[PDB]
RNA sequence: AUAUGGAUUCUUCACGGUAACGUAACUGAAUGUGGAGACGUCGGCGCGAGCCCUGGGAGGAGUUAUCUUUUCUUCUUAACAGCUUAUCACCCCGGAAUUGGUUUAUCCGGAGAUGGGGUCUUAUGGCUGGAAGAGGCCAGCACCUUUGCUGGCUCCGGUGCGCUUGUGACGGCCCGUGAAAAUCCACAGGAAGGAAUAGUUUUCAUGCCAGGUCGUACUGAUAACCGCAGCAGGUCUCCAAGGUGAACAGCCUCUAGUUGAUAGAAUAAUGUAGAUAAGGGAAGUCGGCAAAAUAGAUCCGUAACUUCGGGAUAAGGAUUGGCUCUAAGGGUCGACGAUCAACUUAGAACUGGUACGGACAAGGGGAAUCUGACUGUCUAAUUAAAACAUAGCAUUGCGAUGGUCAGAAAGUGAUGUUGACGCAAU
RNA sequence: UUCAAAUGAGAACUUUGAAGACUGAAGUGGGGAAAGGUUCCACGUCAACAGCAGUUGGACGUGGGUUAGUCGAUCCUAAGA
């Protein structure tokens, strides 16, 4: 299991021909501060590895969301 | 927890309590190690402030590693006995140099008038 | 405080294995723990291995020794024995 | 206060057979055991501990790249700096004082 | 200040209850620095008939309301018949059975 | 087995840092070298983990005539991966006596200390991914079945001569210096093979395939083994809560486990085991056998003799509970101020059927004689001793074509991986 | 050790519940090595065994159960053969 940080290399990564089943987890933790804020972790299964995206953006997180590939088994919970 | 807050008031601890030795009880080793610990870090920070100079500060550490010093108390007030002391006999030592310069200026300013 | 009068390191052995005894082993046993000038780094330094060898802390130089003392009265006498032959060898 | 076993067969507690007791996500207490500790490679020279190669179990070292077993320099993973440095003293020292040696010798016949 | 909230109304509405007398125990014995009756501008229990509210700045917490319910509850005999049960945090109420 | 990407090459087989060294890579045959594998025991100290103790809070359970913001309980985070994180060690600047630094433990410094700035090993810890979706604790519904779900919380600390364990840097000890090999890696070396309408690189990343065979249940013992048996015997080892207490002692309790020993009714003698006893106190007896007395801790005090180390807890005395106080002994932050924290010691008053190491636990002592120096060892199943051994002392043989001793013999063997400071025999 | 219930023809001994106790973490707890070899578990079941009893059992009868690239053996060498 390894975390990745960078939005292109997670994209690489949901094309790598060898991805073929990804998850979007949502948290609900709080920001330091109280305020419940949503955390989406894109956990996409590598042959060796599970590489997992947190971002703590819901917007951008939509985005990424959107920008998935369609036959990725994108597992939604 | 009550018996523990009565022996932390005190209550329980008195000779009729005891059964191991007062070393078994609490190590006379482990009471000097806390003593010169503390002495020693007291001097290193003491040195760090600039309370005591590199010398000072090694004449009590020698001391501290023998016993010499029943605490810190007593290392506090050795080291404003000691500084005490040495400012003394600076004082001294400068109205002494004043006066040797002052009988300086005078022959000086007698021979060139004589 | 000087704590035994007599007895010194071997405090150890108590009342055991008679005076003279103890006494013979204290003075080896003396030697043995006892620090020596290295020869080739000049410091306070020569403690005891096993016996025989005798290592420098600092530079980590170790010689060939007696059992008990760095260097034993027979070897210093045949290491001049030794340099005063090899110089009539050469000359 | 929760109790742990072997989780092998071995009964005893001999050097591979080490644990550490450690919590598990199910909230209880088991044994895990734990491979004997690995020891700094050594200069061939000194003895001393080898800076920066890594400290690994014998054939772990055939698992990692060749810069976690060397260093950047004439001996590297082999020999220390101080104690390549003095090879090299020594080297240039006892060269020159061969060649200084053989012109003696062509200059006392 | 921490807000801690007690549903009565299920056992206010089965008869077998009463908020105000509940409310007025918990004001005689609620305790702030070890001294009880002592609740000066740090504690308030007020009441609305079915909800019972205390408002809290000294140290103050849930399982203490618990604690002083459960008493109320066996002095008038009502266990056995009255649950304090929380439901969301710091969100209690009597269930009746 | 492998194909991409990455890297390298027009200066072919990389760049950066003064350096210790760093990295995603960054050719490397024979041969050689080095390291790891790979190592004793004890002692104190530091650190880590788990446990213990404990505060707040979020749940559940218990007590509630009275008191108890109370008692118990859940609040957890694996292997692995990324970043980061040490002691020790090392590097650059610099040249130090008014010697400094420094450990509990006194070692280190012109062979370069202190100091300033860096490098490194990643035990270990922290954050993150794994991973909250798991597990735990609850709540609200419904249930002819499968029971089905639907929600909530699973958080933040503190403390230490604490226990267990791991580890680090040290120190003590030896006429004791406390395995080997498989295996893996590194280095030296430069054989060889390498680029330009292009070469190199499976110690960088990703990707593909396979990993056979045998064992795996259970007991491991007051019933699964051995002892003729379901035998009070014997049989190696790991983990190890709270209190009291020096303590893995004894006693009580928590988790877990058991409640298994043929039973019932009486309470004669004599028994077995446990005890008490007026006055005397060994008068018993071969003999103080047995039992009793003493016992912990604090303070005082301690002889002959002695190998000066001991004897010694010599002997012989006093105190000990509870409660309420007092004093001393610390950390962090900026002579003091703020704040935090744990026990150990000393003292005082008060108090009681003068009791108080209140159960448990726990030396009797002294003056001498014989004997063996001591620690140790043996007649398993009648002898533990003064017997044996022991260190010490002395004698003997032997220089290897040898001494002593094996073998039926050997081109055989033990001492001997030995060499008179040795081996062998007393 | 005690009370009640269930089962059973039959209960001091089986099961369940309640109570009283103990082992008191150097355990009467949880696992293993040697050894045993199915004693593990389920169902049926009491002629014999469990030195009383028995409806119970390590008994009797019939079946089920031991899943590994990562735990061991396998490999290495030790004294030695
Ligand atoms: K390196
Ligand atoms: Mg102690
Ligand atoms: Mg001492
Ligand atoms: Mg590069
Ligand atoms: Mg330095
Ligand atoms: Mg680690
Ligand atoms: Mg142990
Ligand atoms: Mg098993
Ligand atoms: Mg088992
Ligand atoms: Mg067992
Ligand atoms: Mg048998
Ligand atoms: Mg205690
Ligand atoms: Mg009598
Ligand atoms: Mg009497
Ligand atoms: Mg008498
Ligand atoms: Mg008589
Ligand atoms: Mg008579
Ligand atoms: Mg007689
Ligand atoms: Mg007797
Ligand atoms: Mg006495
Ligand atoms: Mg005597
Ligand atoms: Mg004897
Ligand atoms: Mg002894
Ligand atoms: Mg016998
Ligand atoms: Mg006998
Ligand atoms: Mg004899
Ligand atoms: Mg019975
Ligand atoms: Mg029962
Ligand atoms: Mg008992
Ligand atoms: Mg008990
Ligand atoms: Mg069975
Ligand atoms: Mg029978
Ligand atoms: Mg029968
Ligand atoms: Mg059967
Ligand atoms: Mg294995
Ligand atoms: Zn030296
Ligand atoms: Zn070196």
């Amino acid at each position: 299991a390894r975390e990745i940080t960078d939005i292109k290399q997670f994209l690489e990564l949901t094309r790598r021909a060898d991805v073929k089943t990804a998850t979007v987890k949502i948290n609900k933790k709080l920001n330091k501060a109280g305020k419940p804020f949503r955390q989406t972790k894109f956990k996409v299964r590598g042959s060796s590895s599970l590489y997992t995206l947190v971002i703590n953006d819901a917007g951008k997180a939509k985005k990424l969301i959107q920008s998935l590939p369609p036959t990725l088994k994108v597992n939604r919970l | 927890r009550a018996h523990a807050q009565s022996k932390r008031e005190g209550r329980h601890s008195g000779y009729g309590k005891r059964k191991g030795t007062r070393e078994a009880r609490l190590p006379s080793q482990v009471v000097w190690i806390r003593r010169l610990r503390v002495l020693r870090r007291l001097l290193a920070k003491y040195r760090d402030a600039g309370k005591i100079d590199k010398h000072l500060y090694h004449v009590l550490y020698k001391e501290s590693k023998g016993n010499a010093f029943k605490h810190k108390r007593a290392l506090v007030e050795h080291i404003i006995q000691a500084k005490a002391d040495a400012q003394r006999e600076k004082a001294l030592n400068e109205e002494a140099e004043a006066r040797r310069l002052k009988n300086r200026a005078a022959r000086d300013r007698r021979a060139q008038r004589v | 405080a000087k704590r035994t009068k007599k007895v010194g390191i071997t405090g150890k052995y108590g009342v055991r294995y008679g005076s003279s005894l103890r006494r013979q082993v204290k003075k080896l046993e003396i030697q043995q723990h006892a620090r020596y000038d290295c020869s080739f780094c000049g410091k306070k330094t020569v403690k005891r291995g096993a016996a025989g060898i005798w290592t420098c802390s600092c530079c980590k130089k170790t010689v060939a020794g007696g059992a008990y003392t760095v260097s034993t009265a027979a070897a210093a006498t045949v290491r001049s024995t030794i340099r005063r032959l090899r110089e009539m060898v050469e000359a | 206060a929760q109790r742990v076993t072997f989780r092998r067969r071995n009964p005893y507690n001999t050097r591979s057979n080490k644990i550490k007791v450690v919590k598990t996500p199910g909230g209880i207490l088991r044994a895990q055991h734990v491979k004997k500790l690995a020891t700094r490679p050594k200069c061939g020279d000194c003895g001393s501990a080898l800076q920066g190669i890594s400290t690994l179990r014998p054939r772990q070292y055939a698992t990692v790249s060749k810069t976690h077993k060397t260093v950047s320099r004439a001996y590297g993973g082999s020999r220390c700096a101080n104690c390549v440095k003095e090879r090299i003293i020594r080297a240039f020292l006892i060269e020159e004082q061969k060649i200084v040696k053989k012109v003696v010798k062509e200059q006392t016949e | 200040a921490k807000t801690f909230t007690v549903d009565v109304s299920s056992p206010t509405e089965n008869g077998v209850f009463d908020p105000a007398s509940y409310a007025k125990y918990l004001i005689d014995h609620i305790k702030v620095e070890g001294a009880v009756g002592n609740l000066g501008n740090a504690v308030t229990v007020t009441e609305d008939g079915t909800v019972v509210t205390v408002v809290s700045t000294a140290k103050f917490s849930g399982k203490y309301l618990k604690y002083l319910t459960k008493k109320y509850l066996k002095k008038n005999q009502l266990r056995d018949w009255i649950r304090f049960v929380s439901t969301k945090t710091n969100e209690y109420r009597l269930a009746f059975y």
